[PDB]
């Protein structure tokens, strides 16, 4: 009933900033407070700051007062935090979350941020065929999220989407699947790999060899 | 502020048995949360008020506590409930998390299916060669996968997060090579020592 | 079902109150919901003052809020730490009301020991580090005023241990002017005074116990000294040096050791400083003004005015507040007359050859406080409606002609209330009347020229509820003739209770100086649990030294600190066996902190009357009590004064009589007030006699035991103990 | 009438004993009351040796003598302060014995922490101020050996804390030499260890209460250093300085933490050290010669034999005592064999390619101690006759033939003696036997050669007499069989105990490391009271973890110490039930100490045997207690070792169980041992848990709480809460 959705993930230079919302439905949106949050890629969450939507009162964290900056569209429903300067170690995954007055009881999708010098990169995909299961390699792209399913949805069990790997500056994602023996060899199977940063929608079929 | 500790890192336990969750807090805390936290997913609320039920959360789960030691019990855990937890505080300002509560569960053991990859022509017509190998499904965690070119021992491992439909993990190993490396040798092989095995388990291809 | 035990603990049956914030003549500020809201006595309306979710910026980390007398600036106190009774630890950070945000530039630094508004103003004064601040504007840097600050050593502007406990009352010793221009305050340097060391074993985590060490004046040891002095905020500039100014004197009070005990601005330039002799019997009232054109302030002999008893000590704990009317010229003060009654009385700002003040009240009873001071009368509470002392009513004086005298909640709602507690407002033409006692508590809203009740703040409907299937039991507050006087009593009788039965009695006593237990409040306590569930009379005797009748009746103990309320409480037992309603073979007592100590000299005095009894951190001897409260009542430890009483007053000397009883001692190992060494020396000596008895130490508990488990455990012990007693169980 | 806890209390039964103390082979002395004798063997005549008006001019203030080894002078102790177990301070006065008066010049300091003669002659060394003083002759002056010496720093020729308490068992840390020539001794640093502090409230007159403070090394925290020195005494001048020798301890050793665990001269020019690592599981023995012309003392690795422990630690509480030969050459421990049992090994100075020696003493038993060691025999005790652990023998083996295999005390009298202690002569020409129990305790005389009594000593005929309209109780040893190993247990049943009717039980515990409460021995403690008065049956079972019964059992519980000991406790108790002369309804289980700890841990197990239970001086968790004892056992508590179990065994986490019983708590204030601390916390965390119980703490009381009317308190206190607990 109560929907938090905010901007897609992100990638900019050392020094420069970012902005990314937080839009919010269903609930009064001037009642509830809204609370941001931080967490690297291995380590545990940390508290950023806190806004109140009504008169747009922030509160921030020490170690982040002279970074993160927020505000807030009360006509829109739509918070914002604006981080400024960035650096390698700002590298990591925010959060924006409701509270009730008690704790955090609405959350967010969640959104990655990385921070580099290297130029956004593209990537390249393969069709894996045994010579029951397939593959689709995925290597040489940069940010981080690739989204990657099969026939745009449809094959769920067997699926194993390995996470991306850092490679000299190339992210290197796998990934299988596995059904019957009478199946593949008939009928077409394909994966269908996704970067949104350098636009690509690419489509690639297992094909006997 | 308030350094909490969550005691320990890992835990396993199997479907239908006692799970206890702890945190320890350095000062004092007057009122303990809980967070649990999917893989790849944002952090879903699962106590208020150390005991009370957030709107959605089931009736197994319930917590209690005092000073620097709270805590949060689990009745009967099921296959779902494999999922990292975090513990938050907010008796004093600014508010802290806990590290590390990863709630692993204990199940049967299965071997894994050992397949592999050679490299297709898309991948060789970039002046390259990747060997691919894959190994899906098994509990046991611990592997000693290597290569071999003829013989001679010379890699980019990939790891699956806990399966919350059955439990099992599963690994990917990619072997990036050259084309003119590739057009060097023969076979290629893809072993590994498997808790569920003693010898190398025998997986390969050739020209 | 009965009132349990587990009710009480749990606290399922919550009596309310009504707490409100007097801002303006007829305005105030009120809690709902975590809401406070802005309520206007003019109309009957209320508007939003300050949500919700601006607490909720700093989470559940506030504490307490302190909004300006200018109501633009607002403090939020967080991150709470206790340290004694009233002193406490934490952070601060100031909200802005016309532009809704935080001032995070020049912030209120980390474990900051004290904050204050100005009288009139947003300017602020606070402590860090035993250090006084000044903050003339929220956004702009503080001023240091002193630089002499020590931990434990050396304080500026906050008491120490014993001048927070036994003298003011609280942590403060800083005064701003009333317009804002200067800002008084005391030092006190504790480098003579003796350490008490105890031992905090804190978290089990931790593997070497810690010593906790206070500067700690034991009776007859080395005191601190006090400094008075007055800095000028309108004068503050970082180019020139802040050079704050000291009173000095008088030279009457400054022959031996002395108290600051109290301090009160007139005007802008007028301040009354309330001294006091280490030996409490002669206090002077010293009335300084400012001289601009040499920067000191002159105070002279003939502004002084001098307080003093030969039957014991000034004052009830110290010399009472004087309120001065808006030119500073005539102050009113609750003094003793001559037949030995606190009353009200007039003096100006001269004295007079002999001071004589013209008392406003003459009759039989006492002025308990004086409330509120306008320009043509004059609030009070007194304890003279139907010639009770445990009473309370609100009374109105006029100045002109004192015959006019009129009483304000006397006739209210007189059988649901004879216990009250005043709230008023800036020049009093609106008041809260507050109803304690004896039936549920009420509190209600009136106006001040017409009497007449507004509405009905909180009046417990939902305690009047749920307490629906409940054997309530029923308070009889009432007295007896004792050679040729009356002494009042208290008992909280069982359910449905029949004077042909015999029942079990339990005295809970205190029995202090001053102390009154036999009063008309109500109170879910311990006790009624006593006499709802177990059938127990759980009464109370306000004996020969308690006070609110007289200085006849309250200085009867002087130098006699372990006597006379000990025998009276044995007496009054034996007076309430004549009843023929108790069981003389199942009487026991019990009592906190000085009740204790009474308790154990009862028990000790092998009267036979009592079978067993509790003492909950007992004083043992007076020695190791602190120096103020024990030197006020005792003299000083010394052949020359009184060490004869002091060694002759001792729980431990009469550790032989303990075998005729079963004795139940409990005390918490880091009790700052009365140290586990009391108890520690009591258990010694009865080890010694070869006597048996129960014993209970509490870990890192102080004087309350407040602790929610510690404090469930205490009366769940007790609870077994007093069963197996009287055998019940 | 019975054994009431009055007679306890008050001891009115005393239970006479005969002490002595062998001056030469053939002689011994011994106190008449009012003076001291002298005993010649040979004869059967008496010798008045020093008279009671000797003593009485110091009043009732001396507390010990100590005559010197040539028999010329008496050092007379007084003003005895007592401060630890075995720590004390006192006054001193040498007595001339020829001449017949006092030395009045150059004479003992106030407030000596310890004296010592030498072995031979009559040379004196003591500490003062942690500094030690060399003394030649009574009247010369004294002669510093070392000013390094700080009130709880250094400590030269004295244990600290944890060496006086764990390693040596005694205060003394300085060694003459055979002819005294060289004083060994060694130097401890407390610098980095940290502090336990507590209150001592002492009198009712004492305003502030004082803080008491000692360097106390707890589990995994900073252990004082070590070190040894020896100087030489007949080359000590006022004109040259006084320079003493350090050893340097083994390279395998001083890699990490260590600590000296004993010292026995060999001969003039040789001397024994052991040591031992921070880990106990590997002792070196290292033998060090004496350089005549570089002045220092030569340790080769080839005189290095170690001893070590996959199974647990090194001996039973620490290395065995090595008895050297005359020449010095060879010399016997007590060593554990293949099968894990506790005999005498032969060794030679150099150790062999792979640490073998040649055990003279085999089979399911141990020997306890070595009490002798002539050219021709060598004296031990042992728990071999009749199969039993709790038995104590005194045993003889020649050291050719080892199968010439007596034993002296074995038939002596068979119901009344199954438990002896021995001491021999100078050279094992005559000895005294003290029979302890179970029968009334008897000490005899003996000659060597032929085992013949030469008289009685003490037959406790006087307390005989007393005990005749007393209703005795009655001691049963034996065992019970679990997993086919047999473990033994005791029972102190009531007068005239009929097995038809079912009484009351009451587990008394203890259950440390090597612990043995099940024995042959004689008391007339509160127990007999429980059994004699209020018919209550006294137990105590050794279970897993009691030693003098193989390494497969005392082992067991290492790196556990709260899981093993417990539960087998339990299981007794189960055991009992089933015998048919117990009510299952009224069990209880107390424990002083180590019991307290083990009892805490039985109350807290939820087995609902036991109704309820006192735990006094507990040990609560293992961290508050020293490092020594503990890492011993445990190991440190560090997540790279075994920081698991120190926090899955305390008494704290298992409060919530405490509801099914009824607990008595009990601790000292002033215990330097076990700290109030431990209890505190239990207390603390039952207040927490929302359970009731019951406690007492004892104002200035340590861990012995043996003052007379603290002890009289507990006692008459932990007798109500039974009388309560049962009836
Ligand atoms: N220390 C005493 C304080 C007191 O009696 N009052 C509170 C402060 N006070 C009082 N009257 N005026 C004041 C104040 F002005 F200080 F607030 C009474 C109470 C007290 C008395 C004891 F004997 C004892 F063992 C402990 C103890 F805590
Ligand atoms: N610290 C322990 C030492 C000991 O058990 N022995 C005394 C010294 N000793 C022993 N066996 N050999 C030696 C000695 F060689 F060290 F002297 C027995 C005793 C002990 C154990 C505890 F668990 C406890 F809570 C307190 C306590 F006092």
């Amino acid at each position: 009933e109560f929907q938090l959705q905010q901007s897609g993930p992100e990638l900019v230079k050392p020094g420069a900033s970012v902005k990314i919302s937080c839009k919010a439905s269903g609930y009064s949106f001037t009642d509830y407070n809204i609370n941001w949050m931080k967490q690297s890629n291995g380590k545990s969450l940390e508290w950023i700051g806190v806004v109140i939507p009504k008169y747009g009162t922030t509160n921030y964290n020490q170690k982040f007062q002279g970074k993160a900056t927020l505000t807030v569209d009360q006509s829109s429903s739509t918070a914002y935090i604006q981080l400024n300067s960035l650096t390698s170690e700002d590298s990591a995954v925010y959060y924006c979350t409701r509270f009730r007055d008690v704790f955090f009881d609405v959350w967010g999708t969640g959104t990655t941020v990385t921070v580099s010098s290297a130029k956004t990169t593209a990537p390249s995909v393969y069709p894996l065929a045994p010579v029951v299961t397939l593959g689709c390699l995925v290597k040489g792209y940069f940010p981080e999220p690739v989204t990657l399913t099969w026939n745009s949805g449809s094959l769920s069990s067997g699926v194993h989407t390995f996470p991306a790997l850092l490679q000299s500056g190339l992210y290197t994602l796998s990934s299988s699947v596995t059904v019957t023996s009478n199946t593949w060899p008939s009928q077409t199977i394909t994966c269908n790999v996704a970067h949104p940063a350098s636009s690509t929608k690419v489509d690639k079929k297992i094909v006997p060899r | 502020q308030i350094v909490l500790s969550q005691s320990p890192a890992i835990l396993s336990a199997s479907p239908g048995e006692k799970v206890t969750m702890t945190c320890r807090a350095s000062s004092s805390v007057n009122n303990m949360h809980w967070y649990q936290q999917k893989p790849s997913s944002s952090p879903k609320p699962w106590l208020h008020g150390t005991s009370n039920l957030a709107s959605g959360v089931p009736v197994r789960f319930s917590g209690s506590g005092s000073g620097t030691s709270f805590s949060l019990t689990i009745s009967r855990v099921e296959a779902e409930d494999a999922a990292t937890y975090f513990c938050q505080q907010w008796s004093n300002h600014p508010p802290t998390f806990g590290g590390g509560t990863k709630l692993e569960i204990d199940r049967a053991d299965a071997a894994p299916t050992v397949s592999i990859f050679p490299p297709s022509s898309e991948q060789l017509t970039s002046g390259g060669a990747s060997v691919v190998c894959f190994l899906n499904n098994f509990y046991p965690k611990d592997i000693n996968v290597k290569w071999k070119i003829d013989g001679s021992e010379r890699v980019l491992n990939s790891w699956t997060d806990q399966d919350s439909k059955d439990s099992t993990y599963s690994m990917s190993s990619t072997l990036t090579l050259t084309k003119d490396e590739y057009e060097r040798h023969n076979s290629y092989t893809c072993e590994a020592t498997h808790k569920t095995s003693t010898s190398p388990i025998v997986k390969s291809f050739n020209r | 079902r009965t009132y349990t035990l587990a009710d009480y603990l749990k606290n399922t049956f919550r009596v309310k109150s009504y707490s409100l914030r007097w801002v303006s003549d007829s305005e105030y500020l009120y809690k709902q919901e975590n809401n406070i809201l802005l309520f206007n006595a003019e109309h009957g309306n209320s508007s939003i003052f300050l949500e919700n979710s601006t607490f909720e910026i700093f989470g559940d980390s506030i504490s307490d809020y302190s909004v300006s007398p200018d109501r633009l600036f607002v403090l939020l106190e967080y991150n709470y730490v206790k340290q004694w009774r009233h002193s406490y630890t934490a952070s601060y950070s100031i909200y802005d009301l016309n532009k809704r945000q935080l001032i995070t530039e020049e912030k209120i630094p980390n474990n900051t020991q004290w904050i204050t508004w100005s009288q009139e103003g947003h300017k602020l004064a606070y402590v860090w580090k035993n250090d006084i601040y000044v903050k003339i504007e929220p956004h702009l840097p503080s001023h240091r005023i002193t630089s002499t600050g020590k931990e434990n050593v050396i304080f500026n502007g906050i008491n120490d241990w014993v001048y927070e406990e036994e003298i003011f009352g609280a942590y403060s010793a800083l005064w701003w002017s009333p317009n804002g221009t200067f800002l008084a305050y005391a030092q006190f340097n504790d480098t003579g005074v003796p350490l008490i060391e105890y031992s905090f074993y804190s978290d089990e985590s931790l593997q070497y116990p810690k010593t906790v060490w206070i500067p700690y004046p034991k009776a007859g040891a080395v005191n601190p000294t006090v400094k008075f002095f007055i800095v000028n905020t309108d004068s503050l500039s970082s180019t020139t040096t802040t050079i704050p100014m000291q009173i000095t004197a008088p030279a009457s009070v400054t022959t031996g050791d002395h108290y600051l005990c109290d301090v009160a601005w007139v005007s802008e330039d007028r301040i009354s400083l309330q001294w006091l002799r280490r030996i409490q019997n002669y206090s002077v009232m010293a009335i300084c003004d400012y001289d601009k054109t040499t920067l000191v302030w002159n105070c002279p002999t003939t502004q002084e005015h001098i307080e003093t008893s030969a039957t014991g000590w000034c004052g009830r704990f110290r010399p009472a507040e004087p309120h001065f009317t808006s030119d500073g010229s005539s102050f009113y003060k609750i003094v003793s007359d001559k037949d030995g009654y606190k009353h009200i009385c007039q003096f100006q700002k001269d004295r007079k050859p002999e001071q004589v003040c013209t008392f406003i009240t003459k009759g039989a009873w006492e002025v308990i406080s004086i409330e509120a001071l306008t320009s043509d009368y004059l609030y009070y509470i007194s304890n003279e409606y139907k010639e009770m002392p445990g009473g309370r009513n609100l009374y109105k004086i006029q100045l002109t002609d004192h015959t006019n005298k009129k009483c304000l909640s006397c006739d209210l709602n007189p059988e649901r209330c004879q216990y009250y507690s005043v709230s008023l407002s800036k020049e009093a033409k609106y008041y809260q009347l507050g109803c304690r006692g004896p039936g549920l508590p009420l509190y209600t809203l009136h106006r001040s020229t017409d009497q007449k009740e507004l509405r009905v703040l909180e009046d417990n409907s939902a305690l009047d509820k749920m307490l629906q299937d409940v054997q309530m039991p029923s308070k009889k507050l009432d007295f007896i003739v004792l050679n040729e006087t009356r002494f009042w009593y208290q008992m909280i009788l069982p359910p449905h209770f029949d004077k042909s039965k015999k029942y079990p009695l339990l005295i809970d006593v205190y029995a202090g100086p001053c102390s009154q237990k036999a009063d008309a409040a109500f109170r879910l306590n311990w006790a009624t649990y006593l006499a709802s569930t177990e059938n127990i009379i759980v009464a109370s005797f306000d004996g020969r030294g308690s006070g609110y009748q007289g200085d006849k009746i309250m200085h009867a103990i002087n130098k006699r600190l372990g006597t006379l309320e000990v025998e009276d409480q044995i007496e009054a037992a034996r007076q309430f066996l004549k009843m023929g309603f108790v069981d003389s073979k199942r009487v026991a007592i019990w009592g906190w902190s000085y009740g204790g100590y009474v308790t154990s000299m009862v028990l000790g005095s092998g009267s036979g009357v009592f079978k067993c009894g509790i003492a909950v951190a007992p004083v043992s001897r007076w020695e190791y009590y602190d120096s103020v409260y024990t030197e006020r009542y005792m003299g000083l430890p010394t052949p020359e004064d009184n060490l004869d009483h002091y060694r002759n007053s001792t729980v431990m000397s009469r550790a032989e009589n303990f075998k005729q009883v079963e004795y139940l001692l409990i005390h918490g190992t880091a009790d700052d007030n009365v140290h586990f060494q009391q108890s520690a020396q009591i258990s010694k000596a009865l080890v010694d006699a070869g006597v048996d008895f129960q014993a209970m130490w509490y870990t890192d508990e102080d004087h309350g035991i407040a602790s929610s488990t510690a404090h469930q455990h205490i009366y769940s012990h007790m609870s077994h103990f007093l069963q197996q007693c009287f055998s019940l169980r």
